[PDB]
């Protein structure tokens, strides 16, 4: 269902807004998740480029950069 | 921080924090003094509560503030926020160079523009304005320049239309929706203190002009100019999203307008002559010679590009009244003259909107869209079109319709008497009567009002659709509808108790008559539930795009052609009877996943 | 008919009689309030009950005792007007004679002494105003009547979703007036419950045993007792012939020789008939039948004395062996029925772990304080604390009454605590219900749904702070000195002041008045609100108790409730409506005998009304008042149908009784959809008074009521002469019937004149009577704002047409003709509190000097030397007006600014301007100044004038008070003495003053002369001491605040008129915005040449259904009509008896109308003065159900030359050429709401930040930003625009660093942004970082 | 947990101090 569907996303600062925060936050903080980033939610609450339209480019140009040499 | 009269305010976190260290102090202490244990550990479980309660207070007993009642907050609660989960990115964030006030029409406007105050510009561009100041050297220094736009010298309103010109403003309305709650505009310096707002966008934000405010926004940086012009630009989104049907088809008095336009009675002054185009038709009509509407031959010359690329052009004796003939000025190149032929309603003028943009393309629909407001509205202004108390016409039958249908509830009381039928049976019965009655008074007032203008050319009568003024909002798609017509001249339902039982003594008077106290109250409940239930279901739909956007958002239309054949069988709707939806709305702007087939095949 | 009736008539439609007139709309506000402050001797709510409650108080056990004597009211320190301008409460001190005895030690009670500490002070409780509103911190406040849950019991089902299983439910819920909530609840399995307020769930027996109930007693009480005898050998049993009812035989059953039924045949009427009429008392039973059956109380072996059964055991075959042998004759069983009686209480007991008294108290005690031991006085004190003690329960009178009333009782009032009988009776009732005998009650009826109101509030609040205090004092008797102290040292102040003063403060029930307006005012005072404390709140309560209910008509209005949050949980009251004696809604009624109506009213509360059958107050009778129909509408027990003639007992008083004065206000009401019309009654409050009152064009008749109850305009007190009439005050001779013997008298109106609402608006009064006039009483002196001539004008009415004009009034949007805006009858007039505080800092002090750092003298022109604005002088935004300056020292300016004053040479002063100015854009004149000070810093030179000034002026008043009086009073001596010893041209010779002397003959007019005289001199002082206060209380020093050593009030009235985007709607729910502003030459005019007024779009009238708007439009018209022909005939100057052949021809209009009229009236003076009134149109009422009909109107337009269509040829002004078919003009009613747009507009470009978080916030008032949410980001996402999404959230907003980088660019030129990181999100991290979170920023 | 009670609870087991016991411990130190 789409509330349950919802529930999981990698990136655990989007996660941190809509769930429970508590919960959000110390599940992720005992595994050293790493979030990086790449969706909107938390792109909007970090405050750059949407990872989406205009920014789309601009991600692109960078997703490339990393995992890159 | 302090405040005024010198008094302090604080976070909470210091009562918190202040606590965890005297406790942890106090142990210090409490080590090299050797206590006995039970005073250690008591100190030692005291210290562990204030941690928690800096940390997260609740989790065991919700340490309160200093001789403030209220729960000190704990660092736990600073980063939930409130409001559900919202974390001061999504409950909202204030922000500078914007404002707001209430929203006027500006029938004047291009669909591209909006009117905006003189002063809500002159204070939201003020950093703009300060920097073309200098930039002529009209003003020597910053400074200076601050100084004469709060002195209003008159050389700034003429700066302020420069750097105003090519420079979107978004403009927002409350609940926003769709994208279509935040539109780009191109200003247009206004006095007075109330946003002009195009009344062909009007219906896209749901703003009634009731008094609701808009709020406005100044894109500051050059990419969000750019991003303003090509995105958010009213003209750019001419179609609703939701699906390809235009979102900017005129409203109410635009089509009322239309519909009067194209419309014709049966005798009128101008019938029956011939001209040579529509140049000469309007001039016969300005001049009082010939009625808007009478049936007339007039030659038109319409196009048709179906060559390659190309416009054919064909001339012949269209059989016409003057208003379409009129009309087809503003028709552009491709359409026939056949789209303007009819009685224009609502429904086929947005269509005509629509072929209007799937065949010419964008900028025609705009600048065609545009002219259609303005000949509407205006036309609809010349027909003086109003509404009177005899425009609602009862029907003569009413009172013998209600009279046979309460013989029936008093026969079938008699059977009820005389238990040849029983008490539920009997509800059912009445209430199907009383249901009955009503359909046959709305379909009899349907038929008096419609049609029973009955005329006369050259001949003794003959009757066609009714030109009252009530019926052709109705009928035009304007507004009213047969339901609410059905209240003001039929009778008006049958009202339903609170608990949801509907009442078998139906509202048997109607608004053009009065309502007696009785039925008013009973009306009351109705008209309370609804308010109420609208407002829940206000919240409700919140609630779902809420949950809707959040199991979707991150996704985007990323690669180009993922190449699978893959995908599903798309048939009509068709429920039981003939198609409730079609197939060709189904697939349109769909991608084919094979070829296919005529009935005979390699074809 | 009267005086200002003379002046104009309102011609009335309608037929139905009015038996009774609307009595004052405002008593609830008042009647409250009178009972809370007021000496009872006797428990009716007030102080007296208050106190009597919690006193006396008694030290523990000590021996040493504190009663309460009495108490009293102090004059208030300050009066209203002067409450409001310095900002403080309006309040009376409370002094309290305290008594305190002490016992001699080891007594019979005798004491040692007693101290009677004369009225010790507390607190000062907020007074009510003499038209029903308080002033907290100067602004007006209201407290909104309460409607809450009757103080009883109440019994509900709770069925469908719990369990999902049916089944239903039944609770009970004894709800006391003060105290602990009693809950009694069933479950799925049938077992009964209790819970103490909210709280945990405990099975019910666990509270019997608690009353000192054994198991015994308990399975007595709930269950009859089966008797089971072995007599002979093996087995009878004892047989009431009714227990075999409902139930199939289980073996032979014979007895008397005559065997009555077989095993199998279940037993029926017959076999119980054959029973009960052999009456066969004695059946032999089988020793298998008590398997199941449970004893019903203990059973032991008589020998050896040991326990053969506990009380509520099920017997076994084997044991009912154990007990025989013992030499059991007679074994008691219950009386079981899965249908009829229930096994409940049985089964309870089994889920009880307690056994005894004590335990059952220790339950209880560790259930209600858990955690902490239980202790024998802890679970014993506690329980008896609960319910039992007369201090800490009550359920009042109320709760008493329906309590028992509930239970079938018969006394109406009993003790206030609860009682074993009162407890063991409900659950009787419960279980009864769940037996299926009784039926639950339901919380919606207006029986079970209270008023409580201001007076009662107080009162409860008042008791709160009495015992807060009751716990001190017995801390002080605690340790107490014999002689030392007295009730003054205990007793504190702030207490029980503080707790009253947030009250009225904030609470949900107090409200500011935002705008003024009569209807608000009096609409607000006759709210009721189901919300606060003792109330449900919106998120509890769900659309049941919204709804309408049967009970509220002609009680609570139906259509006028907000429409919001709360929907039904406010409603109004309505017109006819009363509070009960007991505090329940009671409505009136006609008294229908045999087959007459009568004209005995009779108040009829929900419950009574429910027998009778109560006619409709639509009705046609007549003559004798037979039912002129056989059969007749009617609504009995809720419902309505058809009723024989006589069959009603009583009918409706009124056609009005069902709706509110804010819904009688609205013209053919009748004709609107219910949602349109709460609207209608809902926008209607907020019209802002206008400049010019018109009146209204078409109307009810509530508007006379209206503009008096409410006390907006001045009433006469009595009747008599206008002695002078002045734009400020108005005097009254009293004629001699109404006045009393004794100080003669003439009564002095001193009429408001312009001052300050609760912000902002003016509220004014100007006398609408002429010098020398005859008053009779109750007649309106003058209007005052929104009134007119004693009728309620809440806008002025206009011609109006219904045509689409160009788009220009697209949705709703409203266009209009210069002419109104020239006209400046819409224009509106506020008045605005500035001030100016001038502090101390720890830099220094603050000077209001008028010498102020980089200012011209042009500036310092519109000021004194002082450094305040004269009065008087017009202002603009900008404008200085207060200069102050506060202490900076140090400024620490730097390398080129250090250069810059060394170029030009300017000093740069010690000292930053703080003064006053201004806010941008607003402008207006200034009406006045005040000046507070700190008792103690030196006043100032133009502070001193004001002084001076104010003393002047109120010599100047009261001592024209003192010679109208005095005038006034040797006047009516000189008519004494002319009875016995007259002289005429002698008397007026000597001196007044040497009148004292002269005598009369013995009589009672020599001790008449006595009276005057007495009078005399007690007014010659009663000035005097008068004048010291008034003095005194102008020369005080001011307390002010902390810190602050002196305020400048300044008082601007700006005049607003009208402009595109104010809000404005007719009494029909159609609102509107004017969007354009029409020169006169573009407006539709007829062929007459007359312009319109206001163009509204027709489209907007079927989608909504409002059709009276349209009516009101016609008859408008015709209203108009008459007044246009009177306009001609008295330009024409015919003379009274054309005049007067035309009016009444109008007032009589066809047929059947209950208005009647004229020629009784003076054919002269009256006739021509009101036909002067009436030359701008013809007022007309249209009652709101009763109202006018179409032929009326038709009728009414065929006088006025006027076409019947209501709708004629106009032509556009623009090409002169005609309009296409008839179009609608009349005269509607229009309302300016105050939503005036030069509020809404605001704009920010770069303004303050807050401090926690760099964010745009106002400080200024020069507004924080438009705050971007969650919904609008999911906009810019939807575009793909990224750019404007992150300048939204970072540049400009949240970058401390970004915003001022980008502003340096657009001055530059450059649109660029060098985003950097919101801060928000900054923060978030230290957050995190704060608690033990390492979080980190990655790579690169 | 509310450490109140588990201390209340911790020290209401020591038992008061006899008279005669006072001094012991004090001659004892
Ligand atoms: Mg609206």
């Amino acid at each position: 269902g789409i509330t349950k569907a919802s529930l999981a996303t990698e990136s655990f600062i989007s996660a941190a807004s809509f769930q429970e925060t508590t919960r959000v936050l110390t599940e992720a903080a005992v595994a050293g998740k790493r979030d990086e980033l790449r969706g909107l939610k938390e792109n909007v609450i970090v405050g750059r480029l949407i990872p989406a339209g205009t920014g789309y480019a601009y991600h692109q140009d960078r997703m490339r950069r990393r995992a890159a040499g | 921080v302090p405040l005024d009269g010198g008094r302090f305010a604080t976070s909470d976190l210091n009562d918190l924090y202040r606590r965890v260290i005297n406790r942890n102090n106090r142990l210090k202490r409490l080590l090299d003094l050797a206590a006995p244990d039970i005073i250690v550990r008591n100190e030692k479980r005291m210290l562990q509560e204030a941690v928690d309660a800096l940390l997260d207070n609740g989790r065991r007993g919700r340490a309160i503030t200093g001789s403030n009642k209220r729960p000190l907050k704990s660092l736990a609660d600073m980063i939930k926020g409130k409001q559900g989960r919202f974390r001061q990115n999504l409950l909202g964030k204030r922000v500078d160079y914007s404002g707001r006030s209430v929203i006027t029409v500006g029938p004047y406007l291009r669909l591209h523009q909006c009117g905006l105050p003189k002063k809500m510009a002159l204070e939201l561009f003020k950093p703009f304005i300060y920097g073309k100041l200098e930039l002529r050297g009209l003003a020597t220094t910053i400074k200076a320049a601050k100084k004469m736009v709060e002195r209003e010298e008159a050389v700034v309103w003429d700066i302020l239309d420069e750097v105003i010109r090519e420079h979107p403003v978004l403009l927002n309305r409350a609940p926003t929706l769709h994208r279509l709650g935040i539109q780009a505009f191109e200003p247009v310096l206004i006095e007075g203190k109330a946003i002009q707002l195009h009344p062909l966008v009007c219906a896209a934000y749901n703003a009634d002009f009731d008094g609701d405010q808009m709020a406005v926004h100044v894109p500051l940086t050059l990419e969000a100019q750019l991003e303003a012009r090509a995105l958010m630009m009213s003209t750019n989104n001419i179609l609703s999203p939701a699906n390809g049907e235009p979102i900017i088809v005129p409203s109410q008095d635009v089509v009322l307008g239309l519909y009067y336009m194209t419309r014709d009675c049966v005798n009128a002054k101008g019938e029956g002559m011939v001209l040579t185009g529509p140049k000469e038709a309007e001039r016969l009509y300005r001049s009082g010679l010939a009625s808007l509407h009478a049936r007339v031959k007039v030659r038109i010359t319409e196009y048709e590009k179906d060559a390659n690329g190309e416009l054919v052009a064909k001339t012949s004796l269209k059989d016409t009244t003057v208003g379409r003939a009129i009309l087809w000025m503003i028709v552009p190149k491709g359409l026939p003259y056949s789209i303007v032929n009819q009685a224009l309603g609502k429904k086929a003028i947005s269509k005509m909107l629509n072929t209007c943009y799937r065949i010419l393309g964008l900028k025609p629909t705009v600048i065609f869209a545009d002219q259609i407001m303005y000949t509407g509205f205006a036309y609809a202004a010349r027909s003086g079109a109003s509404v009177g108390i005899d425009d609602m016409v009862i029907p003569e039958k009413k009172h013998e319709i209600i009279s046979e249908a309460e013989a029936e509830v008093a026969e079938i009381q008699e059977q009820f008497q005389s238990g040849l039928v029983t008490a539920g049976e009997r509800y059912n019965k009445v209430i199907d009567i009383w249901a009955a009655a009503n359909d046959r008074v709305s379909k009899a007032m349907m038929d008096n009002l419609q049609t029973e203008t009955v005329i006369n050319r050259d001949g003794q009568e003959e009757k066609q659709v009714s030109f009252n003024s009530i019926y052709m909002m109705a009928d035009s798609g304007a507004r009213g509808s047969a339901a609410q017509i059905r209240q003001l001249a039929g009778m008006r339902g049958l009202m339903a108790k609170p608990d949801g039982s509907i009442i078998e003594t139906p509202i048997t008077a109607n608004f053009r008559e009065g309502l007696n106290v009785l039925q008013y109250f009973i009306s009351t409940h109705g008209a309370r539930k609804g308010l109420a239930d609208t407002a829940l279901k206000t919240a409700n739909s919140g609630y779902l795009t809420r949950r809707l956007v959040d199991v979707a958002q991150d996704l985007v239309v990323t690669e180009d052609d993922c190449g699978t054949h893959e995908g599903i069988m798309m048939t009509p709707v068709i429920e039981g009877g003939d198609v409730k939806e079609p197939l060709r709305d189904r697939v349109l702007g769909r991608v084919t996943a094979e070829d296919v087939l005529k009935p005979g095949t390699a074809d | 008919y009267s005086y200002t009736e003379k002046k104009r008539i309102r011609k009335d439609f309608g037929k139905r009689p009015q038996v009774l007139d609307v009595p004052y709309l405002l008593s609830i506000q008042l009647d409250s309030f009178q009972k809370f402050i007021e000496q009872d001797p006797e428990g009716q709510y007030g102080l007296e009950a208050a106190f009597r409650s919690v006193f006396p108080i008694q030290s523990y056990s000590g021996n040493s005792e504190l009663q309460y004597v009495s108490y009293r009211l102090g004059e208030p320190v300050f009066d209203v007007q002067e409450c409001q301008i310095r900002g403080v409460t309006y309040s009376a001190p409370l002094r309290v004679k305290l008594r305190l005895v002490i016992y001699e030690r080891e007594a019979p009670e005798g004491t040692v002494k007693d101290i009677k500490e004369q009225e010790v002070y507390m607190g000062e409780i907020p007074l009510m105003t003499d038209n029903g509103t308080f002033v907290i911190n100067g602004t007006e406040r209201v407290i909104v009547s309460q409607l809450h849950r009757s103080p009883g019991v109440f019994f509900d089902s709770d069925k469908g979703k719990t369990h999902s299983s049916g089944k239903v439910l039944y609770n009970a819920r004894i709800i006391p007036y003060r105290g602990s909530w009693l809950d009694f609840e069933f479950d799925p399995k049938d077992n009964l419950f209790v819970r103490i307020d909210r709280r945990r769930k405990l099975p019910a027996t666990i509270i019997l045993r608690a009353l000192n109930y054994t198991t015994e007693q308990i399975l007595d009480l709930f269950f009859e007792k089966v008797i089971f005898e072995i007599r002979d050998n093996k087995l009878q049993m004892e047989l009431v012939p009714e227990r075999l009812r409902g139930e199939t035989a289980s073996f032979d059953i014979e007895a008397n020789g005559k065997v009555y039924v077989e095993k199998g045949r279940r037993i029926t009427a017959r076999h119980i008939r054959q029973l009960e009429k052999d009456d066969v008392k004695l059946i032999e039973v089988p020793v298998e039948y008590i398997a199941g059956k449970v004893v019903a109380k203990d059973y032991i072996d008589e020998s050896t004395g040991e326990l053969i059964c506990a009380a509520n055991m099920e017997l076994s075959l084997d044991l009912l062996a154990k007990l025989s042998q013992s030499g059991h004759k007679r074994i008691e069983t219950l009386f079981t029925n899965d249908l009829d009686h229930g096994p409940y209480i049985s089964e309870t007991l089994r889920v009880d772990p307690t056994n005894d008294r004590l335990s059952a108290l220790v339950e209880i005690y560790r259930m209600m304080r858990p955690g902490e031991p239980p202790t024998r006085e802890a679970a014993e004190s506690l329980f008896e604390n609960l319910f039992f003690s007369e201090d800490r329960y009550d359920l009042s009178a109320v709760g008493r009454m329906k309590f028992n009333r509930s239970l079938l009782r018969e006394e109406i009032e009993g003790s206030g605590i609860l009682s074993k009988d009162d407890i063991i009776d409900v659950m009787k009732k419960l279980i009864d219900i769940r037996n299926g005998k009784g039926e639950v009650d339901d919380i919606d009826h207006l029986g079970n749904r209270r008023i409580r109101s201001v007076g009662e509030m107080a009162e409860n609040q008042f008791r709160v702070g009495l015992v807060r205090v009751e716990r001190a004092v017995k801390e002080r008797l605690s340790l107490g000195d014999l002689d030392t102290l007295m009730p003054q040292d205990m007793i504190n102040a702030k207490p029980i002041s503080a707790a009253v003063k947030e009250f009225f403060g904030s609470s949900q029930l107090s409200q500011f008045m935002d705008q003024n307006n009569p209807l608000s005012e009096i609409t607000y005072k006759r709210r009721i609100s189901a919300l606060g404390p003792g109330g449900l709140t919106r998120e509890r309560a769900g659309f049941e108790v919204r709804d309408v209910h049967p009970t509220h008509y002609g009680r609570v209005c139906p259509i006028e409730t907000p429409e919001g949050p709360n929907i039904g949980l406010i409603n109004s009251l309505s017109v006819y409506a009363q509070t009960n004696e007991y505090g329940f809604l009671e409505t009136p009624y006609r008294k229908v005998t045999d087959g007459v109506v009568t004209d005995e009213i009779h108040y009829l509360s929900a419950i009574e009304e429910g027998n009778y059958v109560i006619a409709q107050a639509n009705s046609n009778l007549d003559e004798e008042g037979h039912f002129v129909e056989d059969l007749v509408t009617c609504r009995s027990k809720g419902e309505s149908s058809l009723f024989s003639r006589d069959q009603v007992d009583y009918m409706d008083v009124s056609t009005q009784q069902v709706v509110s004065v804010g819904a009688s206000l609205i013209p053919f009401l009748e004709h609107d959809d219910a949602n349109r019309a709460l609207m209608g009654a809902n926008m209607q409050r907020q019209a802002v008074p206008t400049l010019r009152a018109d009146k209204p064009l078409v109307g009810t008749g509530m508007e006379r009521a209206v503009a008096v109850d409410s006390g907006v305009t001045a009433v006469a007190k009595r009747g008599g002469v206008v002695q002078y009439v002045d734009a400020s005050r108005i005097v009254i001779k009293v004629n001699e019937d109404e006045m009393y013997p004794g100080e003669a008298g003439i009564d002095i109106y001193n009429l408001t004149k312009y001052t300050r609402s609760n912000q902002n608006t003016c509220i004014n009064q100007m006398p609408c009577v002429s010098l020398g006039e005859p008053v009779e009483r109750g007649d309106v002196l003058a209007d005052g704002p929104s009134t007119d001539l004693g009728e309620l004008a809440l806008g002025q009415n206009m011609r109006v047409a219904f045509m689409p004009w160009n788009g220009y009034n697209f949705e709703d949007s409203i266009l209009v003709s210069e002419r109104v805006v020239q006209e400046d009858r819409f224009t509106t007039i506020h008045i605005q509190e500035l001030a100016c505080v001038s502090r101390d800092t720890k830099l220094g002090p603050e000077e209001i000097t008028a010498d102020i750092p980089n200012v011209g003298e042009a500036a310092l022109s519109k000021l004194d030397e002082s450094g305040i604005v004269y009065i008087g002088a017009e202002v603009t935004g900008g404008d200085i007006l207060v200069g102050k300056v506060t202490p900076k020292g140090e400024t620490q300016l730097t390398p080129e600014e250090k250069l810059l004053r060394a170029i030009f040479g300017e000093k740069a002063s010690d000292v930053k301007d703080s003064s006053l100015r201004v806010p941008n854009g607003v402008s207006g004149t200034v009406i006045d100044v005040q000046v507070f000070t700190r008792d103690g810093v030196e006043k100032d030179k133009r502070a001193l004038e004001i002084e001076e000034m104010q003393l002047k002026q109120a010599k100047k008043d009261l001592s024209e008070e003192l010679q109208i009086l005095e005038a006034g009073l040797f006047s009516r001596i000189r008519a004494v003495l002319v009875a016995g010893g007259v002289e005429a041209e002698k008397l007026d010779k000597l001196p007044r003053d040497r009148w004292l002397e002269l005598g009369l003959t013995d009589e009672e007019k020599q001790n008449q002369l006595e009276q005057l005289a007495e009078q005399y001199d007690e007014l010659k002082h009663e000035f005097e001491k008068k004048l010291e206060a008034k003095r005194r209380k102008i020369t005080q020093g001011d307390d002010l605040a902390p810190g602050v050593l002196k305020i400048v009030k300044v008082y601007l009235a700006v005049k607003r008129r009208i402009q595109p985007g104010d809000k404005m709607a007719g009494r029909h729910g159609n609102k509107g915005v004017i969007s354009k502003i029409n020169p006169i030459e573009d407006m539709p005019y007829d062929e007459n040449g007359t312009p319109v007024d206001i163009v509204l779009n027709p489209l907007g009238v079927p989608s909504r259904m409002n059709i009276g708007q349209i009516l009101e439009t016609h008859l408008g018209m015709a209203a108009k009509g008459i007044g246009d022909k009177i306009n001609a005939m008295l330009k024409q100057q015919q003379e009274v008896a054309k005049l007067r052949e035309f009016i009444q021809r109008a007032y009589d209009l066809g047929a059947d109308v209950r208005q009647k009229v004229d020629l009784s009236t003076f054919s002269d003076e009256e006739v021509m003065r009101l036909a002067e009134n009436l030359r701008k149109g013809m007022p007309i009422a249209t009652p709101v159900f009763d109202g006018a009909k179409e032929a009326e109107i038709k009728e009414l337009l065929k006088l006025g030359d006027l076409p019947t269509s209501g709708q004629i040829r106009l032509y556009d002004g623009r090409t002169g050429e005609q309009f296409e078919r008839p179009v609608t003009v009349g005269y509607m009613y229009m309302l300016k709401l105050n939503h005036l747009v030069d509020d809404k507009m605001h704009a920010r470009s770069t303004g303050s930040y807050s401090l926690v978080t760099q964010q745009p916030l106002g400080g200024k008032a020069q507004f924080g930003g438009q705050r971007f949410g969650e919904m609008e980001v999911w906009a810019l996402e939807a575009y793909g625009a990224a750019y404007t999404l992150q300048e939204m959230l970072t540049v400009k907003s949240d970058d401390v660093n970004g915003r001022t980088k980008m502003y340096k660019n657009i001055v530059d030129g450059n649109h660029q942004m060098e985003p950097g990181m919101p801060e928000s999100f900054n923060v978030l991290l230290k957050e995190i970082r704060s608690l033990g979170i390492n979080i980190e920023l990655e790579d690169e | 947990t509310d450490p109140v009670r588990m201390y209340m609870r911790e020290m209401g087991t020591v038992e008061l101090l006899t008279r005669e016991g006072e001094i012991d411990i004090a001659k004892r130190i």
